């Protein structure tokens, strides 16, 4: 057995291994959410296609559950293994208790997972950062954001990557209660919040959007496409 | 300039430089004085001034009806190693329906302090006793080191300038078995009045009184209950 | 012992007996079989009374933990899948239970039987002891769903009372309880004696 | 940067580890003990370091069962887990065997025990070593000393401390195979107050034991009327 | 002992992982091995290390590894270590069949593996294994496939691609000769040679410097073939005619 | 270079005395204790305004008569709670009563320094927490104010303040309290420290503040008597 | 109670310089060659005594298996005997579950399973031994070579130890495919002559063949005879 | 033990001004077969505690062996305390608990007799863990054959003296002769008094009279 | 093997509005004889709680002993006395604890509350108890019971003003009730033991019954 301190503090009382993982996940393809009036929608950035993968396979959106989805940024072999856990758990609490889960609920056990690999003997931190949106059965859509210390929030709309240190500032000047009204309101303005950072131009972005009806649905690329135009 | 950092290293004067910082550490603590006569033994602790708002501290702790013990050092290793003193003395009347030996406990806790001191990636109990108890034999005072070696003594002061009290202390240990227990007291708070500096006298809510005898449990004193024993120290 | 329960109009309604019995000698004549979980919920005892006890008194541990975790309080079916699970891990070792649980939540009234052997199932009108047959033939005589708190507690009182008539191992008095929806209330504990002359001449 | 395991040897096949033990005891206070045709008889330079502690704090001799007994120099703390050791080990043997264990057997087994401390990096040598010592009808006496590495040989009288040295050149001319105990215990007196030093050391303390053939084969302590009178007689010798 | 400890599995002042980044580049001067997917079916293509005229050529391939009734696969690295890793994908394998009674999907069956390889980046102080895969296969959902691993324990889907030594000019040419949807197995093979024949820095195939097989459905079942030295050589003869001339 | 568990020079435990540093970068905290109740107060140090206020819960209830308030790794603090809480349900379970704060601070404190590297356990702690907490409650003798800190040593207060900022607000504390307060002198005294102390503007949305007195239970400040509140002062 | 960390890591170039060493430690034993003929295997090493004290008859570097499989070493021989021993246990365990003599390339793969073992765990090093198996089943003979990486070839004719280079160097040319066994001695004790400096003697050298009757190491009166020609 | 093999039968406890006294018969019973005919049923713990047991022998020998070791090991470093009756009374009370129940009793019936601090004691401890004093004690038949005359006795003069109780006891053993069919007729005799224990080798109830 | 015996005895309990009562008889029995005629069953827990045990002795003795090390347990990790109701929840748990395998015991707790009167705890083996106002627990329980019903709880006799059990009253009901029973069950009589739970603190008494 393994039994070694990797992460320990530090003069100044830093945790270096875990400002290491954070620097990691700073390298990223910048992901975008908003909450929406009676919708969720996400996003994220494709660095390059490569013009021979099958893009059915390296999809950065994820369905955790009939109502959960999340996306990612950091390193796709430690989401993986924190995707599939989640997806356990679901299971577990759907069995116990007779209900589907709530947003909270997940986002504390993913929070506590990524707290614990922080403070056990042997480990390193996992080095990626999650943006978690759902409805819940009153109706009320949600949007959270995980850290690789544990750390999580609600937010009105965030950021994650790189290039977020201009996409949050784009996106606080321009969020308000009149870009809310309708979905296709919505999706053009987080296609905009989106497309400065791109700046390869065109559409190199994936984008999911998932209302209290026909869940997790995903947009295709030509009506991706159509939405651009109608922008410009 | 690398034999100072684990506790299963020797130098090359055969010293363990780890139980010495070990030691080192139990010097920081407030000064505490021991001392027995004929039929009594007592313990009187100097409580340390934390801040201007805050209860003072807890410094002696009731280990069975006839032991008691006060600390210098890490409460977290005060506090755990008087869970394992209580769990003992506990389990000895549970057998055999009688209390412990003061001694016997003592050399349980030095056996047991023994074992990290040789072991890698371990580290010392950074704390300092001082026990009293009452038996078939009488009073008792052992103390006790981070080193896991105890002594036996007729009184003993640890802590930090606890020198000026220890001088003292064996300048009038002449007379310590025949006075009683009023006179024992006031020549411990004397003592105690010693290590403290010019600008500051025993008051009465900055010093603890623990007392085992005879005919008599082992009992704490508290802010208010020690006023019969300062009235007098002019 | 012989203890009931229906749901109706207006919420749930739920009696006992009180007499605790080792062979044909009466030790105790008031014992309490409804076990008070939390403000929101209650349970009934029968079988085993240590069984009975100690397991409900885990499961109203475990629902103040779940609230004080999630912020919210947890629902009728949840504690009854909790106090089954509970007793599953212990199948085929001894114990003796069966009970009822009832409650209030967004859905409304919440009546469920757990057993020792496992199960749960949801209903209208419950009935457990050995003087269930006996309190069956009244409760399914006189129930109906538009029916009124009074004439409810009457039809309760009627039961349990016929019940210790023909039965030797319940007697004593009748402890009436009744769940709303801003919690539950205690309404009588009049004794079987002094109904028998109610009930006649 | 050989100095600091126990599982380097050195570029000349040398353990710094044992040999930095080893000063550990180098820099003791004495003991000594004398081997005689009747018995054995131990005698150890208790040093009394301030006023305040009672008289028969830090006893160095132990009763490791109730024929053999034990002295001891350098780390006390060490020195009572050795002795916790065999006297598990002598128990042991007599729950096994329905009878007492021999000197020679004991010796062995402790210092298999200390020798399985040099070998790894998870631990470190014991910095003390100590003599035993007993007394049967089949054997007679015997005497054995234990090294920090775990090297146990027999002798006829032994000077682990640090006065090794004075203390090993004065007990050669002692002629001790015809003696008997009640005459040896002065000499053991004598020649502790002989290498003892008056100087860095002011004060010290004098305890003594023996087993023999006059306690039956008892390991006892030298009673308090012989032992003054022992006192008495190494200051007249003195001068 | 902490003094030994060379700490195998921590992260850099700027987020990175060393060993593996040290693997990646292991990886990077094997031998070259490349993958082609087509219309009625995918095709392995790699090359032969060991060229020593007292070698014995006993087994029916050198970097094949038949897996399953539907899949083959092949690595580039390290031998010791693409060992255990066949075992463990065939044991895998065989676990899912006797679970539920039917093949298991390629998917699935990388998944597994990527697993494997991603638990020695995180905990229990050892190394990673120094390998990267290729994997075909065929299933009742998706048809013919064509996967890849590298050490860190990421794969991802692909139509051509390469792995080994000049697999970036290998990619390069791949991506202008590669057309979506209208390749069938012939011209496949065609542009597998011409692609070997430019990225070996030899000068011309020898056709046991190659190793070459093909996947395949007939009749209902699944054909997984190595090539032969004939074929081979006729493929060369082939690409060497037309090559000529044009010039 | 060395292990977890190392004495200095002077005998003092590196890496306690670096989670000790971990502190002096926390949002600033608040008890004081009265005769008639407790009171907590915290800043909440929103970042931008896309944030939700009510996301950044720094005081949380332990039981019906015990509260708490932490500083510092707000992601490490949640196993305390948890074990708090589970610790006050057990001895009610088995007791058939409440458990008293001292209790709670002692128990709580019996996890600090419980961490190591070499035979601890099947899976223990790494490294001390970083987290300073402040319980509050009324019991069988009235209300109190403890304290604890990395190291497990725990104390009784009547006002004390935890944070980046508390060497210059216990020197105001120190003048402000008396023993002849009321809650309400208190809860005022409380809120213009906090005002005194703080970078922003202190407004009712980014402050926190929760009372326990002998007749009520833990109750939280609502948005409407806070800003009552504040507006009043 | 041991490390569990490895000792064998990457470096910023990708090798394993721990196995590289292990390696340089191989090429610095004593010279061994196997040839593969049309009727068997051929082992032949380079027994040399450091002195005439040492009794010869005691140690033996050619060893049996099976009654089919036989195997010599380079580098190290108490490692090699770690091996032998695990070879004979892997041998036993195959033929307690089938019934069946092992083949050679399975016993091969075994012994290279746990040599690659040795690179990847804790606290421990590689073996500083590389091996030379033979065997016989199904009518065919077969040979093998083992590294201390864990990577198992198969040869018609190899060399190891000191001037490996040189040995198969030489070893290229004379090689015929129609080589009977008899014949086939000739060369492989003729290699070893090349690079021997001293003379020849039916005590400085250990041969082992193996045919369609199992394997066997000749004896010294034997060897004379091979050596008389 | 499951099933007992080699067993004793009644052992015998009186309380006098100033000391205690207790006997048994020297006989082991191989199942209605007096097999061994020469074997000490009683043992003495140090200066001021001796025991007699009844049942199981092997049993009866591990006690005795594990008791003794304790008594060595506690006397070894020599502080000054020693252990008392009392103090063994409860030891063996806890271990005869403890391993009735793992349902693996020792099949003994042990009889503690001690004489410390200028008082007498006599204790009483059954396998199942039930334990008691009194002024007497009797085990097995003589439960029912020899606790009438003691009690007859006591009832009237609470008090005896040495050489009176002596009388009695053996008084008692020329009856357990007559009508047990596992008693003998050689017995010891211990007691224990402010100068230690002292046993007595075999004696003999030949004061029979047998008037058929 | 059995793990269990039958040892007699009879417990009653009765609480008032200042005080509080515990009685028993002293005799110890196994199959028809006598162990002992001096052997208590009621223990003083703390200054304001008494205990009485009846059934199997070796558990009685046990359960007593675990009971009073974590009463000091309980004192030295809280720095107060327990209660009579933490007692009772306790012991609760304890009995429960032992729940395959259980303590062959009848438990009955007595003492003040906090706000100064009688609680009486009734206790089955694995653990059910419920505060009651008197109880009896033992051989003679069925005959004791009723007449408690009749005297205390004044139940089937009208023609009557039931004014409370003043000490007096209390104390000579305990008596008579004691008698009775002794005249009439074979397990009761020797003498009797009377603990009296009262704001200054427990007092004893004794009287003599007939013997066998």
């Amino acid at each position: 057995s393994y039994d070694r301190a990797i992460t320990v503090f530090s003069p100044d009382g830093h945790l270096f291994q875990v400002e290491y993982a954070q620097e990691a996940v700073k390298k990223g393809s910048t992901a975008v959410g908003v909450r929406g009036r009676d919708i969720v929608v996400l996003g994220v950035e494709k660095k390059s296609v490569a013009k021979l993968q099958d893009e059915r396979t390296v999809r950065k959106i994820c369905a955790l559950d009939d109502n959960v989805c999340m996306a990612f940024a950091g390193l796709t072999a430690d989401a993986r293994i924190v995707i599939n856990r989640a997806r356990v758990e679901c299971q577990s609490h759907r069995l116990t208790v007779g209900d589907p889960v709530t947003v909270e609920y997940i986002t504390r056990y993913i929070a506590s997972l990524k707290q614990r690999y922080t403070q056990s003997n042997g480990r390193r931190p996992f080095g990626i950062s999650a943006l978690i949106v759902g409805f819940d059965f009153d109706g009320t859509p949600r949007l959270y954001q995980t850290d690789p210390s544990g750390t999580y929030h609600a937010w009105k709309a965030n950021a994650i990557g790189r290039g977020a240190k201009s996409v949050r500032e784009f996106l606080e000047k321009n969020y308000t209660d009149d870009a809310i009204e309708t979905d296709d309101l919505t999706i053009k303005l987080v296609i905009k919040a989106l497309l400065e950072v791109v700046q390869s131009g065109g559409k190199n972005i994936e984008l999911a959007v998932m209302r209290r009806d026909q869940p997790l649905k995903i947009l295709s690329p030509e009506e991706i496409e159509k939405y651009v135009a109608e922008i410009e | 300039n690398q034999y100072d950092n684990d506790v299963t290293v020797w130098s090359p004067q055969g010293r363990i430089h780890q139980i010495e910082y070990a030691m080192e550490a139990v010097k920081q603590g407030s000064a505490t004085v021991g001392l027995k006569s004929k039929t009594h033994a007592v313990l009187v602790a100097l409580k340390r001034a934390q801040s201007e708002l805050a209860a003072h501290q807890k410094k002696i702790l009731h280990v069975d009806n006839h032991i008691g013990i006060s600390i210098a050092g890490l409460t977290a290793d005060a506090r755990l190693l008087c869970n394992f003193m209580r769990q003992e003395c506990l389990d000895s009347r549970f057998v055999f329906d009688r209390p412990l030996p003061v001694s016997r406990l003592v050399s349980l806790i030095g056996s047991k302090t023994q074992i990290p001191t040789q072991r890698y990636g371990r580290r010392p109990y950074g704390v300092g006793l001082l026990i009293a108890g009452y038996d078939d034999m009488g009073p008792h005072v052992f103390q006790t080191c981070p080193s896991a070696n105890y002594f036996d003594c007729r009184a003993m002061s640890i802590g930090a300038r606890s020198q000026s009290a220890r001088t003292y202390l064996e300048r009038h240990m002449s007379e310590f078995m025949q006075c009683n227990l009023d006179e024992l007291v006031k020549h411990g708070l004397r003592a105690l009045r010693e290590t403290l500096p010019a600008e500051q006298d025993l008051t009465t809510k900055n010093v603890s009184i623990g007392i085992v005898g005879k005919d008599l449990e082992f009992t704490i004193y508290d802010d208010d209950d020690v006023s019969p024993f300062l009235d007098g120290l002019e | 012992t012989t203890t009931l329960a229906f749901k109706f109009q207006h919420g749930v309604i739920v009696a006992a007996d009180s007499r605790a019995t080792a062979g044909p000698y009466i030790a105790s004549q008031t014992v309490k079989k409804v076990i008070e979980i939390n403000p929101y919920l209650l349970g009934t005892m029968a079988g085993g009374a240590a069984d009975c006890s100690f397991w409900e008194r885990l499961l109203a541990r475990q629902c103040r933990i779940y609230e004080l975790r999630n912020k919210e309080r947890i629902s009728v079916a949840a504690a009854s899948k909790l106090l089954a699970n509970m007793v599953y891990q212990y199948k085929g070792m001894g114990l003796s239970m069966g009970t009822m649980i009832c409650g209030w939540d967004k859905r409304g009234p919440g009546l469920y039987y757990v057993d020792s052997e496992g199960n749960r199932i949801s209903g209208t009108a419950f009935s457990v002891g050995s003087g269930s047959v006996y309190a069956f033939g009244v409760m399914d005589r006189g129930y109906s769903y538009d029916l009124q708190v009074e004439e409810a507690y009457d039809l309760a009182r009627r039961a349990i009372y016929q019940a210790t008539y023909r039965d030797a191992y319940s007697g004593g008095a009748v402890n009436l309880y009744h769940v709303r929806e801003d919690g539950w209330i205690r309404v009588s504990s009049d004794n079987v004696a002094d109904l028998h002359d109610k009930y006649t001449s | 940067g050989y100095d600091l395991s126990a599982s380097t040897f050195s570029p000349d096949g040398r353990v710094f580890q044992v040999e930095y033990a080893m000063k550990a005891v180098e820099n003791s206070s004495t003991a000594i003990g004398i081997r005689c045709k009747d018995g054995v008889v131990f005698g150890v330079e208790k040093l009394v370091l301030s006023k305040l502690y009672e008289e028969g704090s830090n006893k160095r001799l132990f009763n490791v069962d109730r024929h053999v007994g034990m002295a001891v120099a350098g780390l006390l703390a060490d020195a009572r887990s050795l002795a916790d050791i065999a006297r598990e080990e002598a128990s042991n043997f007599r729950s096994n065997f329905g009878y007492n264990i021999p000197l020679k057997h004991l010796a062995d087994r402790v210092a298999m025990y200390v020798h399985a401390y040099t070998l790894y990096s998870a631990v470190r040598p014991f910095g003390c070593s100590f003599m035993l010592g007993s007394y049967s009808v089949n054997d007679g006496a015997q005497l054995y000393m234990i090294d920090p590495s775990g090297v146990s040989y027999g002798y006829w009288g032994c000077a682990i401390g640090k006065a090794r040295q004075a203390a090993k050149t004065e007990i050669e001319k002692l002629q001790m195979k015809e003696m008997t105990c009640r005459d040896v215990v002065k000499e053991v007196a004598k020649i502790i107050y002989i290498v003892h030093d008056e100087v860095k050391d002011k004060a010290f303390e004098l305890e003594l034991s023996w087993v023999g053939e006059l306690t039956k084969g008892r390991h006892e302590i030298v009673p308090k009327d012989v032992r003054e009178e022992a006192e008495k007689y190494a200051k007249e010798s003195l001068k | 002992s902490r003094r030994y400890d060379s700490r195998t599995t921590i992260f850099s002042p700027e987020g990175r992982l060393y060993q593996v980044e040290y693997a990646m580049e292991a990886i990077g001067h094997a031998g070259t091995c490349l993958g082609i997917l087509a219309n009625d079916g995918v095709l392995l293509a790699a090359e032969r290390r060991n060229i020593h005229k007292l070698l014995d050529e006993v087994f029916f391939s050198e970097k094949i590894y038949k897996l399953n009734e539907d899949m083959a696969c092949s690595v580039a690295g390290i031998t010791s270590d693409a060992n255990v890793l066949t075992n463990e994908l065939r044991l895998i394998a065989q676990r899912y069949l006797l679970q539920y009674q039917e093949p298991i999907p390629c998917e699935q069956l990388v998944t597994a593996l990527c697993d494997i390889k991603q638990a020695y980046t995180q905990f229990g102080g050892k190394r990673p294994f120094g390998v990267s895969l290729l994997y075909i296969g065929w299933d009742k959902h998706y048809g013919f496939q064509l996967y890849q691993s590298d050490p860190s324990g990421n794969y991802g889907g692909w139509k051509a691609t390469c792995i080994g030594n000049n697999s970036a000019a290998a990619v390069s040419m791949l991506k202008q000769d590669y057309k979506e949807g209208e390749m069938t197995l012939k011209s496949a093979l065609a542009l597998a040679v011409k692609v070997l024949n430019k990225t070996m820095d030899v000068s011309k195939l020898s056709a046991e410097k190659v190793e070459i097989a093909t996947l395949t459905r007939e009749n209902g079942k699944t054909v997984i073939r190595v090539l032969k030295q004939k074929e081979v050589e006729q493929l060369i003869k082939k690409h060497e005619e037309e090559e000529a001339k044009a010039e | 270079d060395r292990g977890v568990n190392t004495f200095s020079p002077e005998g003092r435990l590196f890496q306690v005395e670096y989670a000790i540093e971990g502190h002096k970068l926390g949002s600033t905290a608040i008890g004081i204790q009265t005769s008639e109740g407790v009171c907590l107060a915290v800043e909440k140090r929103i970042t931008s305004p896309l944030m939700e206020p009510s996301s950044i819960e720094k005081i949380v209830e332990i039981d019906a008569h015990i509260g708490c308030a932490m500083s510092g790794l707000i992601a490490d603090a949640k196993t305390l709670i948890d074990k708090a809480r589970v610790e006050t349900q057990n001895h009610w379970f088995t007791y058939n009563e409440t458990m008293t704060v001292e209790s709670v601070t002692q128990a709580v404190s019996n996890l600090a320094l419980q961490f190591g590297e070499e035979d601890a356990d099947p899976g223990a702690m790494s490294r001390p927490f970083g987290v300073a907490l402040l319980f509050g409650g009324v019991d069988e003798k009235g209300p109190q104010l403890f304290h604890m800190d990395p190291s497990g040593t725990f104390v009784q207060c009547d006002a004390r303040a935890i944070g980046s900022a508390s060497e210059g607000a216990q020197s105001s504390l120190q003048e402000v309290y008396h023993k002849s307060t009321t809650l309400k002198e208190a809860i005022k005294s409380s809120l213009i420290i906090l005002k005194q102390v703080m970078e922003e503007k202190l407004n009712a949305t980014n402050i926190e503040l929760a009372t326990v007195q002998p007749g009520q239970n833990f109750h939280m400040f609502t948005k409407e008597e806070l800003e009552e509140v504040i507006k009043d002062i | 109670r041991g490390y569990s960390f490895s000792l064998t890591t990457f470096s910023p170039s990708g090798k394993l310089v721990q196995i590289e060493y292990a390696l340089a430690a191989v090429a610095g034993g004593a010279p061994s060659v196997g040839i593969k003929a049309a009727n068997g295997v051929v082992l032949a090493t380079e027994k040399k005594q450091k002195s005439i004290l040492y009794d010869e008859r005691s140690v033996h570097k050619v060893e049996p298996i099976t009654k089919h499989i036989g195997l010599v070493y380079s580098g190290m021989g108490p490692d090699y005997r770690v091996l032998v021993h695990r070879a004979r246990k892997l041998a036993q365990q195959y033929y307690l579950v089938y019934q069946e003599p092992i083949p050679t390339a399975q016993l091969v793969q075994r012994v290279a399973s746990v040599m690659q073992e040795y690179t990847q765990s804790g606290g421990v090093r590689p073996f500083g031994v590389s091996l030379l198996i033979c065997g016989w089943n199904e009518g065919r003979p077969y040979l093998f070579q083992s590294d201390p990486s864990g990577a198992y070839f198969a040869w018609k004719a190899t060399a190891m130890g000191k001037n490996y280079v040189n040995g198969k160097t030489f070893l290229e040319k004379r090689y015929n495919e129609d080589l009977e066994l008899e014949d086939a001695i000739h060369t492989a004790i003729l290699t070893l002559k090349e690079s021997f400096e001293g003379q020849m003697t039916e005590d400085n050298i250990e041969v082992g063949i193996c045919n369609e009757a199992g394997f066997r190491r000749l004896t010294p009166t034997e060897v004379r005879d091979y050596l008389a020609a | 033990t499951q099933n007992p093999m080699v067993t004793g039968t009644s052992v015998l406890g009186v309380k006098f001004d100033c000391g205690v006294v207790i006997a048994a018969d020297m006989l082991g019973s191989y199942g209605s077969l007096a097999r061994f005919r020469n074997i000490s049923r009683i043992m003495r713990v140090n200066d001021s505690t001796m025991l007699g047991a009844s049942g199981d022998y092997a049993d009866f020998q591990y006690l005795k062996q594990v008791l003794g070791q304790m008594v060595i090991d506690e006397e070894l470093f020599g502080d000054g305390h020693s252990y008392s009756p009392r103090a063994i009374h409860s030891w063996l009370t806890r271990a005869m608990y403890s391993r009735r129940s793992k349902m693996n009793p020792l099949w003994n019936t042990k009889v503690i007799g001690g004489y410390a601090g200028g008082e007498s004691f006599l204790g009483y401890v059954d396998m199942l863990g039930v334990a008691y004093e009194a002024p007497s004690l009797a085990t097995g038949y003589g439960a029912y054959l020899a606790q009438p005359l003691l009690r007859e006795v006591l009832e009237k003069q609470p008090v005896l003296s040495q050489t009176e109780a002596r009388e009695l006891v053996e008084r008692c053993m020329r009856v357990l002769y007559y009508r047990d069919a596992r008693s003998y007729n050689r017995f010891q005799v211990a007691t224990v008094t402010e100068k230690g224990v002292e046993i007595e080798g075999p004696l003999s109830a030949q004061t029979n009279w047998d008037i058929a | 093997f059995s793990p269990y015996a039958f040892n007699g005895g009879t417990v009653l309990a009765i609480a008032g509005e200042d005080f509080s009562i515990v009685a028993s008889d002293t005799r110890l029995s196994e199959g028809f004889s006598i162990h002992t005629r001096d052997s208590p069953k009621c223990y003083k827990l703390t200054d304001k709680t008494v205990i009485g045990c009846s059934g199997f002795h070796g558990d009685c003795l046990t359960l007593t002993k675990i009971i009073e090390a974590r009463l000091k347990m309980y004192k030295h990790s809280n720095n107060k006395a327990m209660t009579t109701g933490a007692i009772a929840a306790m012991l609760s748990t304890i009995l429960y604890s032992r729940r395959f395998f259980p303590y062959y015991v009848y438990n009955i707790i007595e003492g003040l509350d906090e706000e100064g009167k009688g609680a009486v705890y009734s206790f089955d083996p694995v653990g059910s108890y419920q505060r009651d106002s008197f109880k009896a627990g033992g051989s003679a329980s069925a005959m004791l019971q009723p007449l408690l019903d009749n005297q205390v709880g004044f139940k089937n006799m009208q023609n009557v003003e039931h004014v409370p059990l003043t000490l007096d009253r209390a104390m000579r009901l305990v008596k008579d009730v004691f008698i009775s029973a002794a005249e009439r069950d074979v397990y009761t009589g020797d003498a009797l033991r009377i603990c009296i739970v009262t704001k200054e603190g427990i007092r004893e008494e004794t009287v003599p019954l007939r013997k066998d």
